């Protein structure tokens, strides 16, 4: 910055925290459905995309 | 520096993460950097949207 | 048997991981699913019969 009149540098360090959950209480639920077929292969299904 | 044409500095990327415990089963992939299961089909144009 | 609707299958390949979805006139979705999977050489979990 001392050595450049028409270009400047900047530097900054910032923290963050972020709360984990739906803020609507009832949304915090999840289901899954699992089948094992007779060859032993497994098909998993769950509510997420 | 005002007279200088834009110049690319070369990239440097470092990723640091934790190894899984030494004797964890090879079949237990939790904690391992397993690629997205569909990435190969995405790269091939086979993944269906 | 002379069921009025004769045998019929529609098979839809999905193009991914050997998956296939079939619409079938069958009393036996399970063996349909597993015989299709055996012929194709893929896990039964790839095959959906409806």
């Amino acid at each position: 910055n001392k050595e450049n009149c028409w270009k400047k540098r900047g530097l900054c360090i910032i923290p963050t925290k972020f709360g984990i959950s739906f803020t609507v209480p009832f949304l915090n639920q999840a289901g899954a459905l699992i089948h094992v077929y007779t060859d032993g292969s497994v098909l998993v299904s769950h509510g997420g995309t | 520096s005002a007279t200088l044409l834009f110049q690319k500095h070369p990239p440097a990327n470092i990723q640091l993460f934790q190894e899984v415990p030494n004797g964890q089963s090879k079949e237990d992939t939790v904690g391992r950097p397993l690629p997205h299961l569909a990435a190969a089909m995405q790269a091939s144009g086979e993944a269906v949207y | 048997h002379f069921y009025l609707e004769t045998h019929c299958t529609i098979a839809i390949p999905k193009g991914e991981e050997g998956e296939m979805e079939l619409f079938v006139s069958t009393q036996n979705a399970m063996k349909t699913q597993s015989f299709v999977a055996k012929m194709l050489g893929v896990p039964v979990n790839r095959i959906l019969v409806r």
